[PDB]
């Protein structure tokens, strides 16, 4: 029985629930204050985790955080994608290099041991806006640097705010992001071994 | 090779003395006049320095609490970094002395976000309650660039709470409501019977009562079914993780209850459903004690009021009334100082304005010619006039548009206004000024 | 709940690209135009910012190299702290870009003192060779507050040397004498035959000469007795501890020589006395070779001239002549820019001064009255005069002493000066201005 | 045999010879640049040295730095100071808390283990200036904060320069402090085994 979980009431029950593999308990507190009372779950990570391949399956099970996550989703190592306590899994990390460059590839490598999960596309990512432009009373949510550069030509009150890290968002921003997200999904190429073999 | 030599090993006291300096100027006891801590002094000083004219600018917490080393902080920057988030939030203070923009945590999870993903600024709650910053006495040591203690209007020690543990002493100043402290200070200005200020925890809707005089705090339980209830609140010193793990998880492990996490946006929501293997007694008084005993809804407490005074000495106060009285006694003199200095400055300002008006009306009248004076003979002849000679340079730095009637009649009226304002400052007293300052805070 | 579902694997390039950014904007290759390194850019920018008006103030090294985080340094402050002592000393640079006050070490012991016991400031050697700082193109990224590269007069890549090892490339730019580089730049301005600049190590009185293409450095051995000599110097890349432990202590351990440490204030002084168990051969050429071999008085080296140009591209130059030519070609255009902007500013300044003189002479003549004009009527007519309307706000900001003839007549003359000064900028060319700047450096 | 030592020609002779137990490689290098060619020696320390009271003499011989100084001065543990490679010994450290609070107690306790050498008074400490005052074009060498406070009443152009450690002083300063030095004995009273009761 895991402890760090934010287990919702629909754990195990069939629904459209989602699991947030976010980084930083500070963010998960914001989640508690923002989460849907029944649908949206979540779980905090510890941070830098070892590369998914390079060792055996029982040695996947050796790691504590991996053990907690497979217990939470119910997808125990070595079985087919069934008994999913959470219908969906989402990843959301501080977007400078802490999770994009460290946590995302490793987590995808770990989730790769079930190609059925990627085929369903149940593993997704919530894109946090890199920059926020505060105009008038209602702010805008430019989602990338290229969009900012291509859309800054005609806009008054060009007040800029960098959102480097999940901590920069306020409660309104996090509420908007969770309730109305973009949900980018994870890759699925013709070969699911070489593209992460580049990791080593 | 000048060899002076004495066999005085007692100089080893310079160690203890230095250690004394390491245990006197770097203590954890707050200061009664300003309500700060040694770390918070440097943090707020750096925030004020960085804010400058554009106080609305959000400075990074790393820049706020990492550049305090040159201000005279003989400790690691980590203490400043962590103390910049346990004071700038809103879940732990009835008076946030530093507004923030980011994930500063809440009572659900008492943890800040990071070192650099958040921002801080000197809040608007600091300028209305910390007037006369530049009159704080300077520290005995030079390296302490921030003053010994700022000068607030109401004692910040009482508000926002504080919990420190020094060598042989412990302070656990409970937070008090802003209205209670303001009323107490206002009524103690006029020397009436002091009303003890109440206790109001931040983001707390439960109950706080002093049945034994220990200032205990209790939450609220609300039964919804024969075997369910909706815990609306729990005692303050509880976050989700520690509460669960320490008390509620073992209770479930005893095979008694099962909890449904319903922690809403407004406090905790730990609803619980019992099972067969429990009392669930009747009569509404034994189940009362059981419901607030098993789930830890009752918290005992005590007030240890120990704090440093205006000087370096540390005193312990039995009740907050004495603290209020002494703080207002000190602030009375520190307001009288401002009164005297304002009178002194306003007299000179009025004299300068009068001389300016005199020069402008003499020039427009043509009695003294601005032109035709060789080698700026103007200044030479003004140096031998009754009132001119004091401000000749300022009396010469007059713009062209200051000669026309627009900037002459209004200049004379402004001089008259400065005169009557000097009279107002002359006739006013400390009590009225401090009462006005007290009312200004809201 | 917008879908935005793409099962694309190309996003993994977000790794490499980001890693590319971590291996492009944070390399160790210097920049050819300004002769800096990425960390040194932020260090010097922070030093210039802290200096402000009082450039003589000695700032602490901790403040200098620890506050570079907000300037746009995505790395630990330790790199800035260590790079602030390996560039600000005098034993490793023919052109100290940062003067210091403290223990910065020497060639005897190549180690700085501490992080906070030393001080640094922008040296006078930086203001005479880095003119036109505000014309450096801004970096493509916003967070890079310091510009892409400052604009010096002689290429600082050549001077002070540099030794970097990037991924797949290595730079060992040998230091060159200031006089040689100045002469090379001056003569390459006029397109003559470029003279190769010499090599002059700092605090080196020995011998430097190329054997065949590549440079080599040799010290000086001076015999004093049949079995003793007084080593005056050794190759540059040697401090006392490593030299001893690596070459000289093993020599004594073989039962050959015994050294008397005579390391005087002027360089190394490692005098040595032989013993019986050694050659000590005659003929003055085999003994010399044996000395220069066993004692390590010969050091071989090579020039690997690879450096980033004004753009992001990295270029490798076979000889320093091409580097000199390209640097002077870039600086010619960057001086032409200053010429054009100076002309543009001086024309406006002269026009403003002419209007000011016109206004003061009309006022003293009495044609236009500054008094008796309600609603500051002046401006209304000044807006309908041929030259007044452009500077009305400035034309009415005239002080009283500016009507005095003393500040009037000279003002007109000052205006006249500006006028002819404009001609000086109008007729001058880039070559003459750059030659004057080159001569100004000494 | 010894490596970090700055053994002079007069070492081991009957002439006056002082040993500098300075701290930091920078300070000893600066000494090398400013040393007397024959008289003054020196040796640099490492930093935090374990308390020398309360263990066996073999435990004093255990530490590398203690072995180095024992070999340098020639006073072997358990023996006497009848012969010494250096006539005198001087201790000098960065005087804020790095050597006063750390080097001082351990070094004094270790050097006190021979009361005869203590009575000779050969062990000494050179007082480093704490603030330097630049007046006109000359400099003054206020040796303590109390002297600064009691002598700051009457002096023009009060240019104050603090000296926290050995790195602050310049070549003129170190030359003055070495060629014209002021010393202080180690000051042990009749109670050998009592005044260092706070060491452990």
């Amino acid at each position: 029985k895991v402890h760090k979980h934010i287990k919702a009431n629909l754990c195990g029950k069939d629904a459209d629930t989602t699991l947030f593999l976010t980084e930083g308990d500070s963010a998960i507190g914001y989640l508690i204050d923002v989460r849907d009372k029944e649908l949206h779950g979540g779980y905090p990570l510890r941070g830098k985790v070892l590369n998914s391949w390079g060792m055996s399956y029982a040695d996947m099970l050796k790691n504590k955080e991996l053990f907690d996550i497979c217990a939470i989703t119910g997808l125990v190592l070595g079985e087919k994608a069934e008994n999913l306590n959470y219908h969906n899994i989402a990843i959301m990390t501080d977007a400078d290099h802490d999770g994009l460059g460290s946590i995302y590839p490793s987590l995808l490598g770990f989730f790769s041991n079930w190609p059925e999960l990627f085929e369903q596309g149940r593993i997704r990512f919530v894109k946090t806006p890199v920059i926020i432009a505060h105009v008038g009373k209602k702010q805008e949510w430019f989602y990338t640097v290229a969009e900012y550069e291509s859309a800054k030509d005609a806009l008054p009150k060009h007040s800029i705010r960098y959102i480097k890290g999940l901590g920069s968002l306020e409660k309104s921003e996090y509420r908007e992001m969770i309730q109305n997200p973009v949900y980018d999904v994870v890759k699925l190429p013709e070969n699911w071994k070489e593209l992460f073999e580049m990791l080593m | 090779m000048q060899l002076n030599n004495r066999d005085l090993k007692s100089i080893i006291d310079n160690e203890a003395l230095a250690y004394a300096m390491y245990t006197v100027e770097n203590r954890a006891i707050p200061n009664m006049i300003d309500g700060f801590k040694p770390v918070q002094r440097f943090v707020i000083a750096r925030a004020l320095d960085l804010a400058r004219g554009n106080k609305d600018k959000f400075h990074k917490l790393a820049s706020i609490a990492g550049g305090v080393a040159d201000l005279g902080y003989h400790h690691g920057e980590n203490s400043a970094q962590d103390a910049g988030a346990l004071m700038a939030n809103t879940w732990n203070n009835n008076f946030p002395l530093l507004d923030g923009q980011g994930n500063f945590g809440s009572r659900t999870v008492q943890k800040a976000a990071a070192s650099r993903y958040i921002f801080a600024r000197v809040s608007k709650n600091f300028y209305n309650v910390y007037k006369d910053t530049e009159y704080a006495p300077v520290h005995q040591d030079k390296e302490h660039i921030p003053p010994a203690f700022y000068l607030p209007i109401i004692p910040t020690v009482l508000l926002n709470g504080v919990s420190g543990i020094a060598t042989g002493y412990a302070t656990y100043i409970l937070p008090h409501s802003v209205s209670s402290v303001k009323k107490a200070v206002l009524q103690a200005l006029q020397g009436k019977k002091v009303t003890k200020p109440k206790v109001e925890f931040p983001e707390f809707r439960g109950e706080v009562v002093e049945i034994d005089g220990q200032y205990e705090i209790r939450g609220t339980y609300k039964f919804t079914s024969r075997t369910q209830m909706h815990i609306t609140e729990i005692p303050y010193k509880y976050d989700r993780e520690t509460y669960v793990s320490k008390i509620l998880d073992p209770l479930e492990n005893k095979g008694f209850i099962t909890w449904d996490d319903a922690c809403g946006e407004h406090g905790f929501g730990f609803k619980v459903k019992f099972r067969k293997e429990y009392s669930l007694s009747d009569n509404e008084e034994e189940r009362h004690a059981k419901i607030m005993k098993d789930f830890g809804l009752i918290e005992r407490r005590s007030q240890n009021i120990t704090v440093i005074n205006e000087k370096g000495k540390l005193q312990v106060y039995d009740n907050v009334v004495d603290l209020i009285k002494d703080f207002v006694e000190v602030r009375k003199t520190y307001v009288q100082k401002r009164i005297d200095n304002k009178i002194k400055e306003t007299e000179s300002a009025f004299r300068l304005a009068f001389a300016k008006a005199h020069f402008i009306k003499k020039v427009i009248s043509g009695e003294i010619v601005v032109q035709g004076k060789t080698r700026k003979e103007l200044t030479e002849e003004l140096s031998k006039i009754d009132m001119y000679s004091s401000y000749v340079d300022k009396l010469v730095g007059m713009n062209i548009f200051h000669m026309t009637s627009d900037e002459a009649k209004k200049l004379a009226e402004e001089a008259k206004a400065k005169k009557e304002e000097n009279e107002y400052w002359k006739t006013t007293d400390v009590v009225t000024e401090y009462t006005k300052d007290l009312e200004e805070i809201k």
